[PDB]
C-alpha cells in the first residue's frame, strides 16, 4: 500500500473483516438440527414448490434452527452430506399403522448406517400414540405383519397412564423393534433417544433440549480422555 | 443518487459557520467523503478528506487546526466545521463522492454546492498548458504538465479530467488518465504516456462547450491544473 | 407404458448415424495445440520471479 | 536436565500452535501464553540457580539478588496461574455444555492471560524493592543469608502468611473444587451409557507433589524458629522448577488431537 | 412395448460396434516417444481467509485478478488475487448453496443450491450496494451447477434429472434439456458457446446443442455417479471426475474413450477438475485433502499440492493461465504458482 488510492482499499478489508468476525460469534452460538419423515407421519403438524424450510424456537435462552426438506425427489443419498455438521436429527413415526412399519424401520436402516452420518445423534419420536389404543382396544391385529409378539412380553417399562397392559406391551414392543437396529453398531460415537409421542403431546421442545444437553455433555468427555 | 446541501451565506470575519452536504438515494456509508473550493475567477482546490470508516482524516496544507470535518452514518449528514474566517475564505465548496476498490471510479458523481462570500510548498505542480482555443466538427487537443512521475509501481497513472460545464457542477469524464465513465459519449479519449497529459475529441457538438480540468490524484495535496476553455 | 420405449427408440435412431474419425488421427489435433502453446503457460514452464504478479 | 526440558518441550509448544493453521482454537492459545510464562522461567532464573547450586555461594552482586529473586518469584506465581485458569475451562465445558462456545470464545481467553501475567507482576515486584518482603526481623536476614553471601528468600509473618494465599491455596482451592465435580458426572454418565478419575488423578496429585515441599515448610519456617537449614532449601527450591518442566507433557501431549 | 427394447438393444449394439472399428491404436502408442514434462514446484503464495463454514464453489474472473467463493454459512466474497483484499461480501437469503459463477463481462454473479432457485447479483449499481435483481423459479430439485453463456442467458442443472436454458429479462425457460434418469450433477460450457456438456448421477455423460435444444451425443464408462465435469481447450474433448477414483478423456468425433488417468494408491473420489492453458496438465482434487497434478498426455502423476486438512471442494486455474486457486472445507483459499 504504497500509494493513497491502495490505502483506502486495505481499511475497506479491514471493515470487511470487521463484519465477518461479528457473523463468527453469532454463527458460535446457534445449534442446527435436520428433520426427517414420512407423510403418515405427521411431523409438519409437530411442526412455490420451494426446496427447504426453516423453523426457529428458543427454550432457556438458547437459540435452535430446525431445516425441514421440502420438494425434493424420493433420492436422499448425495444431499445428505450437507448435514455433517448438525447437533441432532430428529426422526418422526407413526406406529399406529402396521402394514407401513417395514419402510419406516427400513428408512431408519439406512440414516443410521450413513457414511456421512457417523458421529451424529438421533432423536425418535413415535407420534400419534393415542390412535394405537383405539386400534387394539376394539381388536386389526399385530400377529399378521409382525408374528413375532406372540413370544413378546413387558420389560423396567414405566406405563405412566397405566390403564391397559396390553397397549403397554405393544407399545414397548414396537419400540423395542425400532431400538434394535442402534444396538447393532455405532460404537459408542451416536446415541439413540426415544419418545412415546401422542398427536398432541406438547412437551417435545423439552425432549429436545435435554437430549442436545446431554449429546453435548457426553461429546467433550471422549475429547478430554474423560471417557 | 441526488444530494442537497446546506448553509452558506455572508459571515462577518471572525465568524463560526457549520456548512453540511446531505446525502440521500444511496449507501452513504460505504463512500469516502471530500469537500473541494472553487475561486470564483481560478481553478478548484482540495481542502480535506473522511474515510468511510471514520479511520482516516486528511486535511488541507492551507487551513488545518481551524476547519472540522465530522459524518453521520444513522442520518446520512455530512457536515464542515468552519472558524476564524478570514478573506480567504470565500468561494465555492463542492462536496464529492468517491468509492475506492480494484476497478472503481472515484470522483464520479459531485454534488452542486453553495457560497460564502466574506466581506473586508514540495507538492507536485500541474499545470495547463493553455487557457482559451474551434468549430463543431474538427478535432481539439488540451494538453495538460506535471512536475513529477504520476506513473506509480504498481502500473496506473492519477489523471482526471471533469469538463465543469459553463453554469452547473463539474463531473467526469477520465479516470486515471485512460478510462471513460459512465454516461458520457464514446467520443473522448485520454492519451498521455508522459508527465504532459492531453483529452483528444473526435466531433464536437454544442454541448460540449465549458472548461476542463486537470488532477493528480498520487499524493494527498491533490493539486489541480488551471482550466482551458472552449468558445463556440 | 408404450411411450418410454417410443421416444427412446426414436432418440436412438438419431445417435447411431453419426460420422467418425481415426484414433491415431485424434491424437494429432490434440497434441497440435499442446505443442503449438507449450511456450505461451506460465504454469508449464517455471516463471522467473520478475514477470510474475505473485512474487513474495 | 530440568533447565533443558523446560526449554525443548516449551518451545515445541509455542512454535507448532501458531504455525498451525488449524489449532487457533480460543482455547489452545492458553497452553501457547502459559507456556511462555514457564519457557522464560527455564530460559532466565532457571540458569543463574544451577551456577548458585554448585558453589554454595552467590557472586554476581548485591544488585543482581534483587533481580534474581524478584524475577524468580514472578516466574513461578504466573505459572500456577494459569493452571486455574486451564480448570475453569474445562469445568464450563463439561457442565454448561450448550453455552462453551459462546461464553469461552476468544474474547474471554484474552484476559485470562493479561490477568494471569501482570497480577504477579504487581505483587512480586513491590515486594522485593519496597522492601514489604521483611519487617522487625530486617536484621536476621543480613545474620543467617547475608552474613554469609546469600540470596535465599526470607519472609517473616505477614510475606509468610499472604505468600501462602494467592500463590497456592487460592488457585490450589479452584483446581480440586472442580475436578471433584467433573468426577460424580464423568462417572453417572458413564454408568448410564473410572476413565476419569484416571484423568485426574494425573492432574492433581502432580501439582501438589511439585508445590507442597516449598509452599508448606519454607514458609511455616519462621513459626518454629528457623529450624530449616541451607541443605534443606534447595531440595524444596527444585521442584517448582520440575513443574515448569513436565507440563508441555501433560496439557500439550497425552492427549489425542496434540499429536 | 417389449418388442421395442429387443431393437433398442440391436441399435445399442450397433453403435457399439460401428464406434469398436475406430480404435486402430491408443494414444499411448502415439504418445510414447515425447519427453516428459519431469516434475512441478509449485508452493502457496498467497492465503485467503474469513470463511465461517465450508466452501463449496469458487469462479475465476476473466481479469485473471478478481474471484468469487461461496461458502454454507450464507455468504458470497470477492477477492484480490495480488494484494490479499476484499472488495464485496454478500449475504445469502436461504445458507444451503452449492454453486457459484462469475459474468464474462464481470458486471454479475449467480448462485443456488437446496431451494429451487438461482438468483442473479448486480455488481455495478448506482448505489454503492450489491442488490438481487432476479430469481429464476421453475426447478424441481435443487441446483447444481451455473454458468453464463453471457449477461443475458444462463444455463442451470438441477436435482430433477433436468437441464434448462433460461432467459434474465423475462425470467422464463426458453429451452428445457429432459433424458437424464439420475440427477444432473456438473456442466461445462464450449469456448463458442454453441455447445455443452453435463454429467449425472447415472454414470453417463450427455452431449446438448443449445440452438436445437436437443440431445446430440452420448458417453459412458464410468462405474460410479459423475461429480465435475472439465472441456479441452481445443473444444474437441472434456474430461471428468467420478466417485471411483476415476478420470478419463473422451473426444467428441471420435465418439470413445481415450487414455485413463488412474493410480491404485486412491480410494477416494475426485471432487473438481480443470485444465491448464495449453492441455498439458491435468489437476483434480480428491477427498483425501490433496490435490494431484497429472501429466495430460502420458497418464504420468508429477507434482502434488498438498496444504489443506481437510476433504478440497473445488479448483480454477486463471485465464491467462499464471495461477491455480482451490477450494476446500477447512474453509481456506489458497492461491499456487
Ligand atoms: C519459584 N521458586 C521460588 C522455586
Amino acid at each position: 500500500t504504497l500509494s493513497a488510492e491502495d490505502k483506502a482499499a486495505v481499511e475497506r478489508s479491514k471493515m470487511i473483516e470487521k463484519q465477518l468476525q461479528k457473523d463468527k460469534q453469532v454463527y458460535r452460538a446457534t445449534h442446527r438440527l435436520l428433520l426427517l419423515g414420512a407423510d403418515n407421519s405427521g411431523k409438519s403438524t409437530i411442526v412455490k414448490t420451494s426446496g427447504i424450510f426453516e423453523t426457529k424456537f428458543q427454550v432457556d435462552k438458547v437459540n435452535f434452527h430446525m431445516f425441514d426438506v421440502g420438494a425434493q425427489r424420493d433420492e436422499r443419498r448425495k444431499w445428505i452430506q450437507c448435514f455433517n455438521d448438525v447437533t441432532a436429527i430428529i426422526f418422526v413415526v407413526d406406529s399406529s399403522d402396521y402394514n407401513r412399519l417395514q419402510e419406516a424401520l427400513n428408512d431408519f436402516k439406512s440414516i443410521w448406517n450413513n457414511r456421512w452420518l457417523r458421529t451424529i445423534s438421533v432423536i425418535l419420536f413415535l407420534n400419534k400414540q393415542d390412535l394405537l389404543a383405539e386400534k387394539v382396544l376394539a381388536g386389526s391385529k399385530i400377529e399378521d405383519y409382525f408374528p413375532e409378539f406372540a413370544r413378546y412380553t413387558t420389560p423396567d417399562a414405566t406405563p405412566e397412564p397405566g390403564e391397559d397392559p396390553r397397549v403397554t406391551r405393544a407399545k414397548y414392543f414396537i419400540r423395542d423393534e425400532f431400538l434394535r437396529i442402534s444396538t447393532a453398531s455405532g460404537d459408542g460415537r451416536h446415541y439413540c433417544y426415544p419418545h412415546f409421542t401422542c398427536s398432541v403431546d406438547t412437551e417435545n421442545a423439552r425432549r429436545i433440549f435435554n437430549d442436545c444437553r446431554d449429546i453435548i455433555q457426553r461429546m467433550h468427555l471422549r475429547q478430554y480422555e474423560l471417557l | 443518487v441526488q444530494l442537497v446541501e446546506s448553509g452558506g451565506g455572508l459571515v462577518q470575519p471572525g465568524g463560526s459557520r457549520k456548512l453540511s452536504c446531505s446525502a440521500s438515494g444511496f449507501a452513504f456509508s460505504s463512500f469516502g467523503m471530500h469537500w473541494v473550493r472553487q475561486a470564483p475567477e481560478k481553478g478548484l482546490e482540495w481542502v480535506a478528506y473522511i474515510s468511510s470508516g471514520s479511520g482516516t482524516i486528511y486535511y488541507a496544507d492551507t487551513v488545518k487546526g481551524r476547519f472540522t470535518i465530522s459524518r453521520d452514518d444513522p442520518k446520512n449528514t455530512l457536515f464542515l466545521q468552519m472558524t476564524s474566517l478570514r478573506s480567504e475564505d470565500t468561494a465555492m465548496y463542492y462536496c464529492v463522492r468517491s468509492i475506492y476498490y480494484y476497478g472503481s471510479s472515484p470522483f464520479d458523481f459531485w454534488g452542486q454546492g453553495t457560497t460564502l462570500t466574506v466581506s473586508a510548498s514540495a507538492d507536485i505542480v500541474m499545470t495547463q498548458a493553455t487557457s482559451s482555443v474551434v468549430t463543431p466538427g474538427e478535432s481539439v487537443s488540451i494538453s495538460c504538465r506535471s512536475s513529477k512521475s504520476l506513473l506509480h509501481s504498481n502500473g496506473n497513472t492519477y489523471l482526471y479530467w471533469f469538463l465543469q460545464r459553463p453554469g452547473q457542477s463539474p463531473q467526469l469524464l477520465i479516470y486515471r488518465m485512460s478510462n471513460l465513465a459512465s454516461g458520457v459519449p464514446d467520443r473522448f479519449s485520454g492519451s498521455g504516456s508522459g508527465t504532459a497529459f492531453t483529452l483528444t475529441i473526435s466531433r464536437l457538438e454544442a454541448e460540449d462547450v465549458g472548461v476542463y480540468y486537470c488532477m493528480q490524484h498520487l499524493e494527498y495535496p491533490l493539486t489541480f491544473g488551471a482550466g482551458t476553455k472552449l468558445e463556440l | 407404458s408404450i411411450a418410454q420405449a417410443r421416444k427412446l427408440v426414436e432418440q436412438l435412431k438419431m445417435e447411431a448415424n453419426i460420422d467418425r474419425i481415426k484414433v491415431s488421427k485424434a491424437a494429432a489435433d490434440l497434441m497440435a495445440y499442446c505443442e503449438a502453446h507449450a511456450k505461451e503457460d506460465p504454469l508449464l514452464t517455471p516463471v522467473p520471479a520478475s514477470e510474475n504478479p505473485f512474487r513474495e | 536436565l530440568i533447565i533443558l526440558a523446560t526449554l525443548v518441550g516449551n518451545l515445541i509448544v509455542i512454535i507448532s500452535i501458531s504455525h498451525f493453521k488449524q489449532l487457533h482454537t480460543p482455547t489452545n492459545w492458553l497452553l501457547h501464553s502459559m507456556a511462555i510464562v514457564d519457557f522464560l522461567l527455564g530460559c532466565l532464573i532457571m540458569p543463574c540457580s544451577m551456577v548458585r547450586t554448585v558453589e554454595r555461594c552467590w557472586y554476581f552482586g548485591e544488585i543482581l539478588c534483587k533481580v534474581h529473586t524478584s524475577t524468580d518469584i514472578m516466574l513461578s506465581s504466573a505459572s500456577i496461574f494459569h493452571l486455574a485458569f486451564i480448570s475453569i475451562d474445562r469445568y464450563c465445558a463439561v457442565c454448561d455444555p450448550l453455552r462453551y462456545k459462546a461464553k469461552i470464545n476468544i474474547s474471554t481467553i484474552l484476559v485470562m492471560i493479561l490477568v494471569s501475567w501482570s497480577l504477579p507482576a504487581v505483587y512480586a515486584f513491590g515486594m522485593i524493592f519496597l522492601e514489604l518482603n521483611l519487617k522487625g526481623v530486617e536484621e536476621l536476614y543480613r545474620s543467617q543469608v547475608s552474613d554469609l553471601g546469600g540470596c535465599s528468600p526470607f519472609f517473616s509473618k505477614v510475606s509468610g502468611v499472604l505468600a501462602f494465599m494467592t500463590s497456592f491455596y487460592i488457585p490450589g482451592s479452584v483446581m480440586l473444587f472442580v475436578y471433584y465435580r467433573i468426577y460424580f458426572i464423568a462417572k453417572g454418565q458413564a454408568r448410564s451409557i473410572t476413565k476419569a478419575a484416571k484423568t485426574l488423578g494425573i492432574m492433581v496429585g502432580v501439582f501438589l507433589v511439585c508445590w507442597c515441599p516449598f509452599f508448606l515448610c519454607t514458609v511455616l519456617d519462621p513459626f518454629l524458629g528457623y529450624v530449616i537449614p541451607p541443605s534443606l532449601n534447595d531440595a524444596l527450591y527444585w521442584f517448582g522448577y520440575l513443574n515448569s518442566a513436565l507440563n508441555p507433557m501433560v496439557y500439550a501431549f497425552f492427549y489425542p488431537w496434540f499429536r | 412395448l417389449d418388442q421395442l427394447r429387443q431393437e433398442a438393444e440391436q441399435l445399442k449394439n450397433q453403435i457399439r460396434d460401428a464406434r469398436k472399428a475406430c480404435a486402430d491404436a491408443t494414444l499411448s502408442q502415439i504418445t510414447n516417444n515425447i519427453d516428459p514434462v519431469g516434475r512441478i514446484q509449485m508452493r502457496t503464495r498467497r492465503t485467503l481467509r474469513g470463511h465461517l463454514a465450508k466452501i463449496y464453489a469458487m469462479h475465476w474472473g476473466t481479469d485473471s485478478r478478481l474471484l468469487v467463493s461461496a461458502s454454507q454459512d450464507g455468504k458470497l466474497i470477492i477477492w484480490d488475487s495480488y494484494t490479499t483484499n476484499k472488495v464485496h461480501a454478500i449475504p445469502l437469503r436461504s445458507s444451503w448453496v452449492m454453486t457459484c459463477a462469475y459474468a464474462p463481462s464481470g458486471n454479475y454473479v449467480a448462485c443456488g443450491g437446496l431451494d429451487n432457485i438461482c438468483s442473479i447479483y448486480n455488481l455495478k449499481t448506482r448505489e454503492g450496494n450489491v442488490r438481487v435483481s432476479r430469481e429464476l423459479a421453475g426447478h424441481t430439485g435443487y441446483l447444481s451447477c451455473c454458468r453464463f453463456l453471457d449477461d443475458n442467458q444462463i444455463v442451470t442443472s438441477s436435482g430433477d434429472t433436468t437441464c434448462a436454458l433460461w432467459d434474465i429479462e423475462t425470467g422464463q425457460q426458453t429451452t428445457t434439456f429432459t433424458g437424464h434418469t439420475g440427477d444432473v450433477m456438473s456442466l461445462s460450457l464450449a469456448p463458442d458457446t454453441r455447445l455443452f456438456v453435463s454429467g449425472a448421477c447415472d454414470a453417463s455423460a450427455k452431449l446438448w446443442d443449445v440452438r436445437e435444444g436437443m440431445c446430440r451425443q452420448t458417453f459412458t464408462g464410468h462405474e460410479s455417479d459423475i461429480n465435475a465435469i472439465c472441456f479441452f481447450p481445443n473444444g474437441n474433448a472434456f474430461a471428468t471426475g467420478s466417485d471411483d477414483a476415476t478420470c478419463r478423456l473422451f473426444d467428441l468425433r471420435a465418439d470413445q474413450e481415450l487414455m485413463t488417468y488412474s493410480h491404485d494408491n486412491i480410494i477416494c473420489g475426485i471432487t473438481s477438475v480443470s485444465f491448464s492453458k495449453s492441455g498439458r496438465l491435468l489437476l483434480a482434487g480428491y477427498d483425501d485433502f490433496n490435490c494431484n497434478v497429472w501429466d495430460a498426455l502420458k497418464a504420468d502423476r508429477a507434482g502434488v499440492l498438498a496444504g489443506h486438512d481437510n476433504r478440497v471442494s473445488c479448483l480454477g486455474v486463471t485465464d491467462d493461465g499464471m495461477a491455480v486457486a482451490t477450494g476446500s472445507w477447512d474453509s481456506f483459499l489458497k492461491i499456487w504458482n
